[PDB]
């Protein structure tokens, strides 16, 4: 988690140089003091794995990886999630190998 | 009731506390307190206080040892975290207690009210009959000199 | 859910199905059809209304225009 | 150095009240790997055996008013059965004040259970099963609340109270209070010979 902080809105926090405390408390510093121009950029042209929700770590938006992203699509064409399977085993004969008396 | 395989149980279970530091442990014993010596054991009024007492013993031992390390205590109210009972539920207490609170100031004002009514009369004809005795004590006062 | 969670999730009624081989006029009914009705919030329609909607969508000059609208039906409540 | 994680699971038969309690302790213990139900008692150590839990919390009711808890540590441990007698759950609104929602607890006891090995076996456990570890996942730093443990009339009565601070120190009294009398404990989990009776 290290960021310790629950269900409780992000609301909070906005007012403050920090996103909340860690066990053992210490100051979890708001990581960056980004540009205008990049905020505006990416209210036009939205990140990769833009998600539209706030993390709990830093204020800054929760992005997707690109292997989640492949993840979910495989989920919405059902597209075999996970591999390094057969889909098209050969039917091995666990009980007509021996015949019967 | 063989306290023997009771031994051999504390042997395998227990985890070496005096050994290691209070932080792992964090369990003040509030011992030479057995809580035998409270009178009224079934009425909860006395017994309620001794318990009060116990933890708030706890609390302060607690409060030294885990001082000694350089681990905080406090809330600092700078963290906003989750809490045990949620803000709605907290609302509804402090909506109970502003309405019992509401109730009796309703009636302490209900007493009031009531004296209000029954002596209002008394009230207006002693107020204005004072004032025009104030109004002959002024005029006396000046017809003298 | 982590990735372990939803690699679990996965196998569906659905899997386990050759789409490349297929006629088109099959795959354009089977694909119609083959819809999970996974349980919504109301979080994720939220962020989904907020990714689709374009630059031009809400223009001065659409907003003058909605004021032009909203101004004409307080005028039309006078009428009576 | 304390690692310990707990299995809150519960028995068909279980009330509106006894719910409230798995709930609340669920919410106080932040090492609490919650569980919905179970139907049948040798099942629970292989539960345990999956989440690697070092603690199970068997919530039993037999007659639908009653409750009884089965404490214990899962391969080999000595289980406890209690029967809770009082209750008085979270969301009952005479007690007032939030504790932070599993933060690190301070457990409190008394004299009377060192008095005999069978009372200090329930005080041990109860230490690091209704406790907490040091960095348990889901709890929060700055310390809160207590456990009051403490016998009187063969009983133990549990208080959980929210230290309270103006600018010493308060404490308002809130969560579940109960007594835990205990009826019967095992010399494996859940099998072999009654160590205790009363």
């Amino acid at each position: 988690t290290q960021n310790t902080i629950g269900n409780i809105p992000l609301s909070a926090y906005d007012e403050m140089p920090h996103i909340g405390y860690d066990i053992n408390g210490k100051r979890i510093m708001r990581p960056a003091k980004g540009s205008a121009l990049d905020q505006l950029l990416d209210s036009i042209e939205l990140p990769e794995g833009w998600t539209g929700l706030l993390d709990k770590n830093s204020g800054s938006s929760l992005n997707l990886t690109k292997e989640e992203l492949e993840l979910i699509s495989k989920i919405q064409r059902n597209e075999q999630t996970d591999d390094s399977i057969n889909p098209y085993e050969p039917l091995i004969d666990w009980f007509t190998r021996h015949e019967e008396v | 009731n063989n306290t023997k395989a009771m031994k051999h149980a504390l042997e395998r279970v227990q985890l070496p506390w005096k050994k290691h530091s209070f932080q792992e442990h964090q369990s003040v014993t509030s011992e030479t307190n057995t809580d035998e010596h409270i009178k009224d054991i079934y009425d909860d009024t006395e017994r309620e206080l001794a318990f009060y007492k116990q933890s708030l013993d706890a609390v302060l031992v607690a409060r030294d040892e885990l001082k000694r390390l350089k681990v905080p205590f406090k809330r600092p109210l700078d963290y906003f975290a989750e809490m045990v009972k949620s803000d709605e539920h907290m609302d509804k207490i402090k909506g109970k207690l502003i309405e019992e609170a509401s109730d009796k100031k309703a009636r302490e004002e209900a007493r009031r009210q009531r004296q209000l009514k029954k002596f209002g009369k008394q009230v207006q004809n002693a107020t204005l009959q004072k004032r025009q005795l104030e109004k002959r004590e002024t005029l006396e006062k000046i017809k003298s000199l | 859910k982590n990735k372990h969670d939803l690699v679990d999730e996965g196998f569906n009624r659905y899997t386990f199905r050759d789409t490349e081989n297929l006629p088109d006029w099959f795959l354009e009914d089977e694909k119609e059809h083959s819809k999970i009705n996974k349980p919504i919030t109301k979080e994720a329609a939220m962020a989904i209304k907020e990714k689709i909607k374009a630059m031009n969508a809400r223009p001065i000059k659409k907003v003058a225009e909605a004021k032009a609208r909203k101004r004409m039906r307080a005028v039309a409540r006078l009428e009576k | 150095m304390n690692k310990q994680r707990t299995l809150l699971i519960s028995s068909r038969g279980v009330n509106y009240r006894h719910r409230h309690l798995i709930q609340d302790l669920s919410g106080l213990l932040p090492h609490s790997r919650k569980e919905p139900k179970l139907d049948t008692l040798q099942q629970l150590n292989e539960i345990a055996e999956l989440y690697n839990c070092n603690n199970v919390l068997f919530f039993e009711a037999r007659k639908h008013q009653d409750l009884y808890l089965w404490l214990s540590k899962p391969p080999n441990g000595p289980t406890i059965k209690f029967y809770i007698q009082n209750l008085h759950t979270m969301d009952e609104l005479n007690f007032t004040g939030n504790c932070l929602k599993g933060s690190r607890p301070v457990l409190s006891f008394d004299q009377r259970f060192e008095s005999s090995p069978h009372y200090q076996l329930i005080k041990e456990l109860l230490v690091h099963n209704f406790g907490v570890p040091p960095n348990a996942r889901k709890s929060k730093p700055f310390i809160d609340h207590v456990m009051s443990f403490s016998i009187v009339d063969d009983k133990i009565w549990v208080r959980t109270y929210e230290i309270s601070h103006s600018t010493d120190i308060s404490l308002v009294e809130i969560g579940p209070r109960f007594v835990m009398t205990v009826i019967l404990i095992l010399e494996g989990s859940f099998g072999g010979p009654k160590i205790y009776e009363n």
